[PDB]
């Protein structure tokens, strides 16, 4: 909407490229630490996203073993990073918080 | 003095969109509500068999106004109940609780029926329940006989099983459940019934939350009687068998003649461990059979068809003898050998049985709910008994004539070495 | 509209009268065209000796098979022709015969009940018929693992006492019970003060009392020549019985402690506790999300096909506990979770879950007394046990008293550090040893 | 508890003629609960 | 002659197959419908059976 | 290897009309071996 919230994105694009998981062809949600909430969200993914997530992670563990990265052409662009897991994950948390609010009635 | 108060009258309303509301205020401590829908298994086709069964198991799944967790915990906190009963014609979503908590359970009932989400994973976790639920039901040999009996009798619609075919378990999709509720949970197909609730509340609820259009108009997918037979050779110790012919659709006067004919022949025992002295079929079979058996008239009446006949249980070797003895006893009635005191006695049993079946709230709500869907009206019991009294002895005879001469349907299971086919009767 | 409290006042009070000979006549009027009337009797296996055990059950087979004024099948014909239904049952303490029929058929129905009790034919040829019938029924019962394991619970828990006996009696007694044994049982136990003529439906209490004075005047007077059955107390024994049978697909377990009795106010609070634990089987819909932890865990981890809590009452005693059905490798886990919930309610019951258990009992009570038959049953039974009808308004008051402190005090009184009775049947190799079961009845942390 | 009615774990066997009355069917119904 | 002289049992029983007619329908989830339609024809060896083979 | 003939592990699918000829039955036989 403005120029101030636009360099805010510029420093988030900066941190994104510095974090460097896009150099392994990975997306932000591929790097989330699996807890009980996350393991449930992954369980709920449709077959296409689950299989894609499996291969991207497998491709990255392969690269990490060789201490290599993908060509710059194949890095995950900050603009094209689909937060595919947070919708499922946010509903998992929402359900858990409901149980927790009932548990103290 | 110890007397009951002025019994209020049932109130009844038809909205222009087709929805029906019926309420009664018995001032009872508990309240019961039911949403009866013309969505039984007859409305499945051969590309989505079993959808109405899985739908019947999915009332506690997640809706738009209530998580799966909230439905279960909300109802249990109040000690209430949520049930789903299914006929080949109707599904009936019933709710029970104390009258102070009707607000809560109505909200749950509406979310189940109006706002199910059918989430891909919840549905997926539920498919194994079909196998368990069907396995429990088929522990009764009667269950598979009746299912096979309808599959042999009809080409479509009423041929469909209440229970999901084995090949469909795991394959019923969330889309099919969505389409099924869209096509069949329509205002024109619904009835909202309530005990211990006032009529203005139900009407308000109905106008605000149960005005759903579209889907499928009351389809003329007429059940086509066919006749046939299905024979299940298994290792049961006894042979169960049923023999029927097309009879009469419910509501018509011919159906009352069939109901009376049922109680002439013998529907069930009235005394514990009795010989059933006034059961025509039992005494007919018992003369030439001195081994354990059972026999009963079978009467099933549907919106556009019906099946009438008898049901037999016997030793595998006495199968045909029991069948043929039962059949000849019906032939006797078709030949006009029927006394008038026997009809007045059958009209006594049927009248007494009907009133007994509506003593409780659960039986009363079911009759009102199914009356509303089948007939679009409510018929008090004094008028029912009048319609029973109007049955003449010749009507009963003609009903037995229609059975003898009509194309038959047979289902039998057991060791069928001595169980006749149709053409051997 | 009317509230729940206001609706409980709107029930008609059961009108009660007593005849001159001892018989008690009780009715709850409604606006129904149908009704049920029946005779409830203080009789059962607990009154029988080992030498005539099973007699009253023999009588049940013969009650409907003939009488002096209506010999043979004449009694079946009369009730079937007026569309009525006739039934009976026998527990270890109570015996009942009742009819369902039209309200206009009440005077004939009362007449038939009177003729059944007083004037029974008991032809020696019908007895020999009913003898082979009972033996077959015994072979049938042997295949109901549920009915077996509860007869085993009674057998071990009340060992050495009349309550240990089954209702049906042993096969040996059936084969030698004579007509003299049966008439002795009837003449002793079927006396007017120990009977109640209960009715429920559309009927004025005046009418029922008139018929009682007409058709039940011939009963034996108040005195009985000094030979009254006085029920002695029945010793409860912490004990265990295991019937190992690995050929059966599923194991049945029943476990219980001694309960107080019929007219003890503790039963209310105990029923609230049993409702928290609740019941379950594999066809329920809730599964993981059920309130009861036992239910939720059993569905999630698939520890059983079904379980149910119970509070079986008798005079000055009872059986309080649970029963379940599971795979042979799940018995230990089921008993662990079961006992853990008993211990948890003894020591740390919370107010919220007790409100749920209270509401579950409220719902269970109202909906059970729905129809003419269950009201007439509650009339008849309640006068043999409490000596009066307890209105629903009182039951609600005895419930609202219950809070979390009440269930903890009441449960500890009967559950905590008490010797249970155990009964097992099926593939029960994994059934925990009795010392392990006994150690599950307390917590070292408490 | 699930229900199936139609009259108007090894379960249990039936042998005699008195316990067999009441078994013959007389239209099926399928019910489900919580 | 030495090892296959077994008597008794059942003579060549005249348990004649009784044709009846009928139909059996198996609803499943195969992609295609398989179906067969027949009528009683002729016992083997007879000349009518050769006509059926030619047909 | 066991056999079933009648023409006179996921197996494999048939889609076209050329691979479908030869499938229609033409009397069953059941055979077993070592
Ligand atoms: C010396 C070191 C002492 C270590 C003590 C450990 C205390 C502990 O773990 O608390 C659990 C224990 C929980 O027991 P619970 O409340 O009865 O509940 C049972 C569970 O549900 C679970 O109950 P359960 O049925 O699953 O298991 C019953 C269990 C219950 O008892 C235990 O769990 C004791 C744990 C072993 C301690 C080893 C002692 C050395 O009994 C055992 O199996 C232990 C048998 C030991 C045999 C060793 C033979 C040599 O709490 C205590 O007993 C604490 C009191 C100890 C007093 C300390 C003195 C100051
Ligand atoms: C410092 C205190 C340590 C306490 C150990 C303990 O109590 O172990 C359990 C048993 C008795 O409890 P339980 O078996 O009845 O179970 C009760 C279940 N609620 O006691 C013994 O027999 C164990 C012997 C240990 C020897 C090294």
């Amino acid at each position: 909407v403005s120029a101030s919230s636009r360099w805010l994105e510029g420093i988030r694009k900066w941190y994104y490229n510095a974090a460097g998981f896009n150099k392994l062809g990975l997306m932000r949600d591929d790097t989330i630490h699996e807890n009980d909430d996350v393991k449930e969200a992954i369980r709920r993914l449709p077959e296409n996203l689950y299989n894609d997530r499996v291969f991207r992670i497998k491709r990255a563990l392969d690269l990490s073993m060789r201490q290599q990265i993908l060509p710059k052409e194949q890095w995950t662009k900050y603009e094209e990073d689909k937060s595919y897991l947070e919708p499922y994950l946010k509903e998992v948390i929402r359900e858990r918080k409901e149980r927790e609010e009932w548990a103290k009635k | 003095a110890g007397v009951p108060p002025h019994p209020q009258d049932l109130e009844f309303t038809r909205l222009p969109n087709g929805l029906v509301i019926a309420s009664l205020e018995n001032y009872a401590p508990a309240s019961r509500i039911g949403l009866f829908i013309k969505a039984g298994s007859r409305y499945e086709n051969s590309n989505n068999l079993g959808t109405s069964h899985l739908l019947r198991l999915a009332s506690s799944l997640t809706t738009k106004g209530a998580s799966s967790f909230k439905i279960t915990r909300g109802i249990e906190a109040v000690g209430g109940k949520l049930s789903v009963t299914s006929t080949r014609e109707n599904m009936a979503y019933t709710v029970e609780c104390l009258r102070d908590d009707v607000d809560i359970l109505m909200e749950f009932l509406l979310n189940v029926t109006t706002a199910p989400e059918f989430r891909r994973w919840e549905v997926a976790a539920l498919q194994p329940q079909l196998r368990i639920d069907k396995a429990v039901a088929l522990q009764n040999p009667q269950a598979h006989v009746i299912e096979n009996l309808h599959a042999a009798a009809y080409r479509n619609a009423l041929a469909n099983s209440l229970y999901c075919p084995d090949y469909r378990i795991g394959k019923v999709t969330p889309v099919e459940l969505h389409d099924y509720v869209q096509n069949h949970f329509t205002s024109a197909r619904m009835a909202l019934i309530g005990l211990g609730v006032s009529h203005p509340v139900l009407k308000q609820v109905a106008e605000q939350f149960l005005n759903i259009r579209g889907g499928l108009g009351l389809s003329g997918a007429k059940a086509k009687y066919h006749g046939g037979e299905i024979r299940e050779q298994n290792g049961d110790s006894l042979v169960h068998a049923a023999l029927v012919a097309e009879s009469a659709a419910i509501g018509s006067a011919e159906a009352n003649a069939f109901s009376v004919l049922q109680h002439v022949l013998g529907a069930g025992p009235h005394v514990k461990r009795g010989s059933n002295a006034t059961s025509s079929l039992y005494q007919a079979v018992a003369k030439g059979v001195h081994q354990p058996f059972d026999v009963s008239a079978f009467n099933a009446s549907y919106s556009d068809s019906g099946l009438f006949g008898f049901y037999t249980i016997s030793q595998a070797a006495s199968a045909g003898d029991v069948i043929k003895a039962a059949y000849n006893q019906v032939k006797t009635i078709a030949q006009g050998n029927l006394s008038n005191p026997d009809v007045q006695a059958a009209k006594n049993k049927l009248k007494a049985g009907y009133l007994m079946s509506v003593e409780s709230s659960e039986g009363f709500l079911d009759e009102v709910g199914s009356q509303a869907l089948a007939a679009g009206s409510y018929t008090p019991p004094s008028t029912v008994l009048q319609q029973i009294d109007a049955v003449a002895d010749a009507d009963v005879i003609n009903a037995a004539k229609k059975f003898v001469s009509g194309r038959k349907s047979m289902a039998a299971s057991g060791n069928l070495g001595h169980t006749p086919f149709i053409d051997e009767l | 509209t009317a509230t729940y409290a206001q609706a409980l006042q709107s029930v008609p009070e059961t009108q009660v009268s007593q005849l001159d000979n001892g018989l008690r006549v009780a009715s709850e009027q409604s606006s129904q065209p149908t009704c049920t009337v029946g005779v409830w009797i203080d009789a059962g296996s607990r009154y029988e000796s080992e030498k005539n055990n099973g007699a009253g059950y023999f009588v049940e087979h013969l009650a409907f098979k003939g009488t002096k004024n209506r010999p043979g099948n004449a009694l079946e014909k009369e009730v079937e022709s007026m569309g009525a239904h006739l039934n009976a049952y026998s527990t270890r303490e109570h015996t009942a015969y009742y009819i369902k029929a039209l309200s206009k058929d009440l005077p004939k129905a009362v007449e038939l009940l009177a003729d059944i009790v007083q004037n029974c034919s008991l032809e020696d040829s019908q007895i020999e018929k009913e003898r082979d019938v009972i033996l077959q029924e015994l072979q049938e019962n042997d295949t109901s693992m549920r009915d077996v394991v509860f007869n085993y619970l009674h057998a071990t828990a009340f060992q050495g006492t009349p309550l240990a006996q089954s209702v049906e009696g042993p096969s040996e007694n059936v084969r030698k019970l004579s007509r003299a044994d049966l008439t002795e049982y009837l003449s002793r136990h079927y006396k007017a003060p120990r009977m109640v003529l209960a009715a429920a439906g559309g009927l004025e209490h005046r009418q029922l009392l008139d018929l009682a004075q007409k058709h039940f005047s011939g009963l034996s007077g108040t005195y009985d020549e000094d030979a009254v059955p006085t029920l002695s107390p029945c010793r409860f024994t912490g004990s265990q019985i295991c019937h190992r049978e690995d050929g059966l697909p599923l194991a049945h377990v029943a476990i219980a402690v001694e309960g107080p009795g019929w007219a003890h106010p503790d039963n209310v609070a105990l029923q609230v506790a049993n409702a928290i634990i609740g019941h379950y089987d594999c066809t329920y819909g809730g599964g993981a999300h059920l309130s009861s932890p036992l239910a939720s865990i059993a569905a999630t981890n698939k520890l059983c096909q079904s379980f149910q809590t119970f509070n079986i009452c008798y005079a000055d005693t009872g059986l309080l506990g649970a029963h379940f059905v599971c795979d042979h490798m799940s018995i230990d886990d089921m008993m662990f979770v079961l006992q853990g919930q008993w211990m948890r309610l003894c020591t740390s019951a919370t107010e919220s879950e007790v409100l749920r258990g209270k509401n579950l009992l409220r719902n269970a009570l109202v909906s059970h007394l729905d129809g003419t038959t269950p009201v007439c049953e509650d009339i008849g039974r309640s006068l043999l046990t409490y000596g009066r009808r307890i209105p629903l308004a009182e039951w609600e008051s005895r419930i609202a008293e219950v809070d979390a402190r009440v269930v903890r005090e009441v449960c500890s009184k009967y559950f905590y550090d008490q010797c249970p009775a155990v009964a097992g049947f099926g593939p029960i190799e994994q059934l925990p040893d009795y010392n392990r079961i006994r150690s599950g009845m307390f917590w070292l942390r408490f | 508890r699930g229900v199936a009615g139609a009259l108007r774990d090894l379960k249990r066997s039936v042998l005699c003629r008195e316990s067999l009355r009441g078994q013959a069917a007389g239209p099926l119904v399928a019910s489900v609960s919580l």
